[PDB]
RNA sequence: GAGCGUUCUGUAAGCCUGCGAAGGUGUGCUGUGAGGCAUGCUGGAGGUAUCAGAAGUGCGAAUGCUGACAUAAGUAACGAU
RNA sequence: CGGCGAGGGGAGUGAAAAAGAACCUGAAACCGUGUACGUACAAGCAGUGGGAGCACGCUUAGGCGUGUGACUGCGUACCUU
């Protein structure tokens, strides 16, 4: 029984292609330039998924330490403080709280303050 | 409305009928007519003898007068080409593709 | 058939 | 020598971009015939500044 | 939620003016360039200018330590052939001392277009005027 | 019992290898025969 | 493939992929890699392993209620109307009827019939009779399978 | 009022009346979850910080949905290794509305 | 070790289909994956459940074979000064 | 209209000319026309993580969806050997 490939030939490439919408030139019109950068854009999606934790936590610790410091302690300080006054909020809510409520962080602030000294 | 004009399988290469289509595209008829008279290309000629008869067209077909026509678009698509051998030196032969093109005038007043 | 710069034998053999 | 890599159409629309022709700016009107025509050039009907200066 | 993120139409960015005589270049350029980047306020973006416009007085009066008056030579290429040139800091001093608070503070500046729109933000004078008293300045104390 | 209610038993109908068809298979590219050698060579091989 | 074993051009020199046979499987109108030829299909079953499917084929339609025993079974003349209108009167449409002894009017009134069918005793084979909806067994037929089945 | 607690090993700053996304609870679809360690309460410039629960604080909300997240493909590629492997990944999500925060 | 899909045989004189089949092109849902399902538009007459069966069963590479079409490029040239 | 052309537009046949003889369906490469967004101080496998603005749909007026992607962290193709 012969076997012809063109109905499932087309379907695998136009897949491939559909989901290398958008890419510059060859890289979403020809099928092969169009594959190599599909898989690459997995591995990219895949290794950012974890350089995405680590970045957002670099932007909270700078926002915390930004606003500690404008509250006259540092970050490290204000850490241990908090660290030794046994509060748990973390920096996601933390750098949250020293944006959009000022007044919250200076309470924390100063409760951090107080567990140092 | 819009009347069209087509010339197809014209001996003239898609790139050149642009340049000449690019220069009317937009313009008034009358004016266009006037560009291409003092147009030196022979794509200009081609497109002249599309563009009167899509006027022709419109005058005839949907009864649009003259003093209200633009050339709403003009566009040149590529056709087919012919393939030719031109002899080389040393026993080698190259193809050459006598290209043709289709040129389509689209006249209306709105 | 094949270049007259292939068939040589100076250029061919540049580097013996 | 002989290119190393294709050139795409992005390039090939930027060599292109000082392709495009210039129209004439404006014609001309004969103040006999009233024909519009190249500057400083005779009309078609053979006018020129007006005075018919070759017969038909 | 999504971590809020500065908007670059709607960020307030301030005015100071800050006195270089005497001070240390390389400690001043980096609080200037501290402040230029904006990492002093809580709303910080790394991909955002949120930085203040600082203007620098008496450039000419920045002091380092040990022989790097003499000894602290500033090198670059003309991109000709043989084109390397150099200039010690005194005649750089003695040149234009504008351009040596500038490559220290460039240099602690990061690199692209937004490192260029920060180095647009710092203004800076070799005198003790400044045509900026429009905007209003503060004292800033470094 | 049709003709389309009989199976047979379990474990009777083992299919068999297809090799080179793609990666995921475990028997694409060389298909179980190393990496060049007489023995990967097409009716390569020794006598008994 | 009909053709040479010219090769196609000179191993060396050429610039092209070399090439030795026209009739290649790689080339178009080249031969078929591992071409198929005429092979025997068939597949042997011991005796007693078809002995026993029967009789399982057999156990199974008692068991569901697909086989219809019945004393005598002939027509008076070869008119597949008269055959149609008995078996409508019996209440089958799908029928296998196997018969003790070949009857030449049972036969010719069920030729035209594509869902009835009329076998002997001696040709019931597995396909058919797991395949048909309703079997009909004479009462001969039930002695001749029994003694062939033992 | 804001109020910061955690669930599902994350924290979350919750107003009242709000919708939140969070890992799968084992809870009906229509029922109610009562959180009882709440990190913080802020009450417009009157703000009680738990060391490290704030005593006598809670938070009241509704189950609203479950769901399956928006699907993720995973790709491991070793290159000129002969090694490729794809995956797909939906993660379960519950969404519920906090509509009261007790002091 | 376990599977998806494709062509063909039986189930199938059955089931879907001119109140629109295959094929083509978009959209939405869904599975861990190969994939599946539904539907808009073009199409204009075939398709095939389910459980088994047989393989010309899956392509990006082989200076792979055949057709089509780009690139250098509207460039060199237009064949006796 | 056009050269008593080539080609086309009406009219007409036909269910259909989105079957006109270069004729069933009509994929991809390749070449265009229109619309939205981006792009003329900006350096590199051209993506990915974050992300403002703009335009269009909105059906809890709440933000969502779709197209683009300024700026930005990371990031030197695939096969073979
Ligand atoms: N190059 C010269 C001589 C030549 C002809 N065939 C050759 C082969 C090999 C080397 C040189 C040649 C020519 O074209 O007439
Ligand atoms: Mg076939
Ligand atoms: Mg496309
Ligand atoms: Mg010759
Ligand atoms: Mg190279
Ligand atoms: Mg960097
Ligand atoms: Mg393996
Ligand atoms: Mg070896
Ligand atoms: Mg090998
Ligand atoms: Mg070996
Ligand atoms: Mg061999
Ligand atoms: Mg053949
Ligand atoms: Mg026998
Ligand atoms: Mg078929
Ligand atoms: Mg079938
Ligand atoms: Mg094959
Ligand atoms: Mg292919
Ligand atoms: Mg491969
Ligand atoms: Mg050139
Ligand atoms: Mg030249
Ligand atoms: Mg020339
Ligand atoms: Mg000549
Ligand atoms: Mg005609
Ligand atoms: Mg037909
Ligand atoms: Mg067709
Ligand atoms: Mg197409
Ligand atoms: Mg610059
Ligand atoms: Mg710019
Ligand atoms: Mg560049
Ligand atoms: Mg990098």
């Amino acid at each position: 029984a012969r076997v012809k490939r063109g109905v499932i030939a087309r379907a695998r490439h136009k897949k491939i292609l559909k989901q290398a919408k958008g890419y510059y030139g060859a890289r979403s019109r020809v099928y092969r330039v169009a594959f190599q950068a599909v898989i690459k854009a997995g591995q990219y999606a895949y290794r950012d998924r974890r350089q995405r934790k680590r970045q957002f936590r670099q932007l909270w610790i700078a926002r915390i330490n930004a606003a500690a410091r404008q509250n006259g302690i540092s970050y490290s300080k204000f850490i241990n403080g908090l660290k030794k006054a046994s509060v748990e909020i973390d920096r996601k809510i933390l750098a949250d709280i020293a944006v959009f409520d000022k007044v919250a962080f200076t309470a924390l602030v100063e409760k951090a303050k107080a567990a140092l000294a | 409305m819009e009347t069209i004009a087509k010339h197809r399988h014209a001996r003239s290469s898609a790139q050149k009928v642009r340049l000449v289509a690019d220069l009317i595209r937009g313009k008034k008829v009358s004016q266009a007519l006037d560009i291409l008279t003092y147009t030196n290309k022979k794509a200009a000629v081609l497109v002249k003898k599309v563009l009167e008869s899509a006027i022709a067209n419109a005058e005839h077909n949907d009864g649009a007068d003259i003093d209200d026509l633009k050339v709403t678009k003009i566009f040149v698509d590529e056709g087919p080409s012919m393939k030719r051998i031109m002899p080389r030196a040393k026993g080698r032969a190259d193809r050459i593709l006598k290209r043709t093109s289709h040129i389509t005038v689209v006249v209306s007043d709105r | 058939t094949s270049k007259w710069f292939n068939i040589d034998n100076k250029i061919v053999d540049h580097r013996p | 020598a002989v290119q190393q890599n294709k050139p795409t159409r992005s390039k090939r629309g930027m060599r292109r971009s000082h392709d495009a022709l210039t129209a004439v700016t404006s014609l001309s009107v004969d103040k006999t015939s009233g024909e519009k025509h190249l500057r400083h050039h005779i009309t078609a009907d053979g006018y020129y500044r007006g005075r018919k200066v070759i017969a038909k | 939620m999504k971590t809020f993120t500065a908007k670059p139409e709607t960020v307030k960015r301030d005015w100071y003016v800050v006195d270089a005589t005497g001070k240390t270049l390389g400690r001043l350029a980096t609080e200037l360039a501290r402040r230029l980047r904006g990492k002093h306020k809580a709303e910080y973006t790394p991909h955002v200018d949120t930085g203040d416009y600082i203007i620098v007085l008496n450039a000419d009066k920045v002091a380092v330590t040990g022989n790097k008056r003499t000894d602290k030579v500033y090198y670059h290429h003309t991109g000709h052939i043989g084109g390397i040139k150099q200039a010690t800091f005194e005649e750089m001093i003695a040149r234009r001392p504008e351009r040596v608070i500038e490559i220290a503070v460039k240099g602690m500046l990061p690199k692209g277009p937004l490192g260029r729109a920060m180095f647009r933000k710092l203004k800076v004078y070799a005198g003790n005027e400044h045509n900026h008293a429009a905007q209003q300045p503060q004292v800033l104390d470094i | 019992m049709r003709l389309n209610t009989l199976s047979p038993a379990e474990g009777s109908k083992k299919a068999g290898k297809r090799l080179g068809r793609g990666i995921g298979s475990g028997l694409g590219k060389t298909g179980g025969r190393g990496h060049k050698g007489q023995k990967s060579r097409s009716g390569g091989g020794v006598r008994r | 493939v009909t053709g040479s074993g010219k090769k196609p051009w000179r191993q060396k020199g050429t610039g092209r992929a070399r090439s030795g046979s026209i009739k290649s499987p790689i080339w178009r109108s080249g031969g078929v890699t591992f071409a198929a030829r005429p092979q025997d299909h068939s597949q042997k079953v011991n005796k007693k392993m078809y002995r026993g499917a029967l009789k399982s084929i057999l156990s199974e339609l008692v068991r569901q209620d697909r086989l219809i025993v019945v004393e005598k079974f002939s027509v008076e003349a070869p008119k597949t109307k008269l055959l149609a209108q008995k078996l409508k009167d019996m209440a089958l449409e799908d029928v296998l009827i196997i018969t003790g002894e070949l009857d030449e009017n049972l036969f010719l009134a069920a030729r035209n019939l594509h869902k009835v069918d009329v076998r002997d005793a001696t040709g019931i084979d597995p396909v058919s009779l797991i395949a048909f909806d309703k079997v009909v067994m004479t009462a001969d037929a039930v002695k001749q399978v029994e003694e062939m089945l033992a | 009022m804001y109020a910061v607690f955690q669930s599902g090993g994350k924290q979350h700053r919750v107003s009242e009346g709000q919708t939140v996304r969070l890992e799968k609870l084992d809870i009906a679809t229509g029922e109610t979850v009562e959180f009882a360690e709440v990190l913080m309460i802020a009450n417009g410039e009157e703000v009680k910080i738990g060391v490290p629960f704030v005593d006598g604080g809670v938070i009241k909300a509704e189950v609203v949905a479950h769901g399956r997240g928006e699907k993720v493909k995973i790709v491991k590629f070793r290159r000129r290794k002969h090694y490729r492997k794809q995956q797909g990944h939906r993660q379960w999500f519950t969404d519920v509305k906090i509509t009261g925060i007790s002091a």
